[PDB]
């Protein structure tokens, strides 16, 4: 009871609140900055020892948690109703916060189906424009912010049907644009990056062009030579006829020269009918279907006439990035305690989170087996 | 606002911890084989510049830019990582060259960060050389203010050489330590012939190397460890008996520990099984350790051969342990166990690809030389002119456009190859004698000084732009053709062997086989 | 004198306490670490100087007794007052030791 | 008599050295250093009250 | 700055130009020409500066530095208002 507890002046429960955080750390900041009237805080040391792990009745280091919220059997004392977590946004953070959900999970489950535990959701990035600021705790949100600065009223001048290019329409093509970048990206580490990156500008394909093979020849001579336009870095590039069926079947080859070993990458059936290839071929039409080669945008006061719509992208958010700050906090103890209280303890602009017990599943039994945590990493 | 979540957010977070942990924490890279924290170290040391050839340094400092730039993770990790790097006794080659109580293999831990003072070594520049060059990529930091290089342009493969022997959340390897030479070697072999079998990689590098000399007895396991990747292998401490020349008595001489053996524990974990009658033929124990060499003294008690007693020590004494090898490490950011060729392989490819990068990158730095120099000598060559531009022309500005604007005589005393002596991004409308200048070039020339006009500088600019001729003609030369690239790192991979030679510590017996398979197969 | 010749002036970024500390350590003060750093947090502490001269960010502890977090938490900076106590310095106004 | 005083191999008074120095800083390296036949070291902790 | 201009073209050795450049006299146009005394240092020889000047090691030195877009005309009014403000922070 003494030495780190510190309750409120109310004693009547159900209507005050506890809180688990570092002690030196964020404590002091956290009694700095709470209030002294339905407020309490139990500061922690270090970790705490696993129970699978290591099952003990009479193992105990701290022991304090459990006496003080209850007597542990628990339907007598129900002292504090209400519980709220704060952890940190580390990554040590999230094992301490499994760590914990584990162990109220395993020990007490009454408290946990009744809903009682509470999760906060701390803020993460802090942007300042000046003195436009603003609060963001995803990292969606830090994204979706920074493509709204980078288009505050932006106008496309082109030459196409459109003389004023401008709207929710350029938005949702940089957002697809982006979306589609992202998956190229994610894809890369199965194929190279260049042939994905010139797919945007070359012409369609269709499973029909299999037939004539002027057709081909044409499409991947132009592939190779601008290929190898394109190409600053010590590489070149090759071009690779095969035909493997009963009469024709034709499937190109790239054949590529890196350093000291060459590499080729044919193209099958499965490789156009796939949808990540649909995807791109249909933004590469759409694309195409716009005539951006004379091209004339403004943010805000400053137009410049590019030949790439990437080019122009990546000149719109170095514009946008001038002169703006972000401060990341990465730690409780770090913020004002005023800045604390405001933004992750206040009654009125708190988002808390609440757990459920839908499912009584075996993740708890495969959560220490030296098994189950060798065959669950599949994230490829 | 208190929105209804479901559980997955545990599972959730505790992939994302062990993602995290399992590639930014333990599992060091195949390329380097260094680890996170002490390439932050090294980066730091060297931004630093706290070369092998200058005073000592405080390591508080050190650890404080550390945590304050790039390791933002306590002090207690750094600290301890740099007395590891520190010990002589726990790396087969140091790197770090300090001065202070470093501890030893008394279990003395090292004194606080106020004393010690360390600094780099001649082998640490080896690791981090040719980094300006652009040969790798950066990453920024924690908030984005800072570059940190992804690999480190490195000429030996540390991850052979040294190891480490780190644990993620599911995974754990082990790397025994080995020779350079051998190494060196077998690369070389392995770049003379690209189908070597194992067998050969076998008889260039018979087995691992130690800090402190033992006895291997097991083959069978570091083949197997060689061939797949898993095995175990025995080690023995050096010992042997004594007799006087008189009636005396039995005495077991003790001159050397196995690798990671507390001395202390070791000699009171004897006493107690002394005491405890569970071994016999033992008296008392002494000690004559000193500053030449590690000396234990057993006194053999009497009417014992001793040769049983030694048996069952080594059978109950921790002077007989294994050892768990296991690799694993990062070959593009996932686990995967990798043998001897593949790491030699991954290595000489990184070694192409920054040999590669430098030339251009060389080859970029010459070729801007050239080009400025080439309107230098074209401005030395005709001055009055100039002179009269410069004297009648109030604004700079206008004088710039004025020399831009006009062409020059190109005089017979200013006048190389067909190519190769223009940049990619300079346009073909300049330099078709006729002549003409660039903004940069005009800028240049309204930067020279009155000391370049005496007998001299010319001859020195003539001999200048000859190097530059020669040396972009050679980086031509070993660009077009990669056998003279290999030719390149052979003649690096020789140097540096022939620099940082030495000789066995080690000694590998061969009992496991002898003992079994002409006893069983006769 | 080290935050002067560091150059964190009050138009500047904050900086990380430990590398002052570890640098202060090393050139001028070699007495420890816990002295510096208990004049750094009370040189930062508002409620015990008239005029405060090292402008930080953290907890830098109250009136209650509680402690001020780590080292490497807080972010300190000089003040505009602190300029005016080592003006005019490299104009060979004092003597060197 | 835990841990800290490392006696030498000598029983014998009279014929064995005894030191005080700092412990943390000083004892590892002087017991680093020392001889292991007469020799004896005492770690200390900080200062000593006033009598 | 004409014969400057022929003594470093004539002069193979920048050396050999400097000790030319200090030991000839020097011409002292009208349109290069303050207070009595103050306007130079105290460990300044009298053999130097009595029209009629000299120069010195470190002023050829200074000299040799020099550029070539110090010849417009737009810095000899900067020097002569630079010559006047330095004039006026000596006497105050
Ligand atoms: O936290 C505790 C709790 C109990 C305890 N008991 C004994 C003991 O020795 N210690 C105990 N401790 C801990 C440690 C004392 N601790 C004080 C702080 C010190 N900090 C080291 C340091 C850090 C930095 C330095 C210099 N020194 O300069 C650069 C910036 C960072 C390390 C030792």
């Amino acid at each position: 009871l003494p030495g780190k507890l510190a309750d409120c002046q109310e004693r009547d429960p159900a209507l005050s609140e506890l809180y688990l955080v570092e002690g030196d750390s964020a404590g002091g900041s956290a009694k700095q900055g709470r209030n002294r009237k339905n407020q309490a805080i139990l500061p922690l040391k270090g970790k705490i020892l696993n129970v699978e792990k290591a099952r003990f009745d009479k193992m105990l280091s701290s022991q304090e948690v459990a006496t003080l919220i209850t007597a542990l059997y628990n339907p007598d004392k129900l002292r504090y109703h209400s519980i709220i977590i704060m952890t940190d946004a580390d990554v040590d953070g999230s094992h301490i916060r499994t760590l914990l959900l584990t162990f109220f999970y395993r020990q007490m489950p009454e408290i946990v189906e009744r809903g009682h535990v509470y999760i906060a959701q701390p803020p993460l990035y802090k942007v300042k424009k000046g003195k436009q600021e603003q609060y963001i705790k995803d990292d969606e949100a830090m994204d979706q912010y920074q493509i709204s600065i980078a288009l505050d009223g932006a106008t496309l001048h082109t030459n196409a049907s459109a003389p004023a290019l401008a709207g929710e329409a350029l938005e949702k093509l940089v957002s697809e644009y982006n979306a589609t970048q992202k998956m190229i990206n994610r894809m890369e580490r199965r194929y190279p990056k260049a042939m994905l990156k010139e797919l945007i500008y070359q012409p369609t394909l269709t499973e029909a062009d299999l037939s004539d093979e002027q057709t081909v020849t044409r499409w991947v001579n132009a592939l190779v030579s601008e290929l190898n336009d394109k190409e600053q870095h010590g590489s070149q590039w090759k071009f690779d006829v095969h035909t493997n069926a009963e009469q024709n079947l034709f499937e190109p080859i790239v054949r590529v020269r890196t350093h000291g070993v060459d590499t080729d990458y044919p193209l099958d059936h499965e490789f156009i009918t796939g949808g990540e290839y649909r995807r791109i071929c249909t933004l590469g039409e759409k694309l195409r279907g716009l005539l951006e080669e004379d091209a004339f945008i403004e943010r805000g006061e400053r137009r410049q006439p590019v030949a790439s719509f990437e080019q122009a992208l990546d000149w719109l958010v170095k514009e946008s990035r001038r002169g703006l700050s972000i401060q990341r906090y990465k730690g409780l103890g770090e913020m004002n305690p005023e800045q604390l209280w405001e933004t992750t303890m206040d009654p009125e602009s708190r988002r808390m989170l609440r757990v459920t017990v839908k499912d009584a599943i075996a993740a708890d039994q495969l959560f220490t087996t030296l098994m189950g945590d060798a065959v669950e990493p599949r994230r490829a | 606002i208190t929105p209804v979540n479901i559980e997955e957010e545990l599972k959730s977070s505790y992939l994302d911890y062990a993602m995290s942990v399992i590639v930014g924490r333990a599992l060091p890279d195949v390329r380097d084989g260094l680890k996170p924290v002490h390439r932050r170290v090294l980066y730091a040391m060297n931004v630093l510049g706290n070369d092998w050839n200058k005073a000592y340094k405080k390591s508080a400092r050190v650890v404080g830019d550390v945590i304050g730039k790039y390791h933002p993770h306590g002090d207690s990790a750094v600290y301890d990582t740099i007395v590891r790097m520190a010990q002589p006794f726990s790396l087969r080659y140091m790197l770090v060259d300090g001065q202070g109580n470093f501890g030893s293999i008394d279990g003395d831990s090292a004194a606080a960060m106020r004393y010690t003072e360390i600094r780099l070594a001649k082998i640490a520049h080896e690791l981090m050389a040719d980094l300006e060059k652009e040969t790798v990529d950066f990453v920024d930091n924690y908030d984005g203010t800072e570059k940190i290089p992804d690999v480190m342009p490195t000429k030996i493969p540390n991850l052979l050489v040294n190891g480490s022997s780190g644990i993620a959340v599911g995974m754990a390897t082990n790397i025994p330590p080995h020779n350079l030479t051998e190494v060196i070697n077998g690369c070389l072999a392995y770049i003379d012939d690209e189908d070597i079998s194992i067998e050969g990689l076998m008889e260039h590098i018979p087995g691992p190397d130690f800090p402190t000399a033992a006895i291997i007895n097991g083959r069978r396991g570091i083949e197997e460890a060689y061939r797949t990747g898993r095995g175990k292998v025995y080690i023995r401490a050096r010992a042997e008996v004594e007799v006087d020349a008189k009636t005396g008595r039995e005495t077991i001489i003790v001159h050397e520990i196995p690798y990671q053996v507390n001395k202390a524990r070791l000699i009171e974990k004897i006493a107690e099984l002394v005491k405890e009658k569970r071994v016999e033929g033992i008296s008392a124990l002494r000690d004559e350790s000193d500053k030449d060499g590690m000396r234990i003294v057993i006194e053999v008690k009497r009417d014992a051969v001793g040769e049983v007693v030694l048996n069952n020590l080594y059978s109950q004494t921790q002077l007989q342990v294994s050892f768990g090898i296991n690799m694993v490490a990062l070959h593009h950011g996932q686990p995967k166990i990798m043998n001897l060729k593949d790491i030699i392989a991954a290595f000489v490819r990184h070694r192409r690809e920054v040999v590669t990068r430098r030339t251009i990158f060389e080859l970029r730095k010459a070729r801007d030389r050239a080009h400025i120099l080439e309107a230098l000598a074209v401005a030395l060559a005709n001055i009055d002119p100039i002179i009269e531009l410069i004297r009648h022309a109030p604004t700079p500005a206008e004088a710039k456009t004025a020399l831009v604007a006009n062409p020059w005589q190109l005089g017979n005393v200013a006048a190389a190859g067909d190519d190769a002596a223009r940049p990619e991004w300079l346009e073909p409308e300049f330099g078709v004698g006729l002549y003409y200048l660039t903004e940069q070039q005009a800028q240049a020339i309204l930067d020279l000084r009155l000391q370049k006009l005496t007998g001299l500088e010319h001859e020195k600019l003539l001999d200048e732009y000859k190097e530059l001729l020669d040396q972009i003609a050679e980086l031509l030369r070993i660009l077009g053709s990669a056998d003279r690239l290999m030719e390149v790192i052979r003649e690096e991979l020789e140097l540096v062997r022939e620099q940082f030679g030495d000789k066995r510590r080690t000694e590998i017996t061969a009992n496991s086989a002898d003992i079994n398979l002409e006893d069983l197969i006769t």
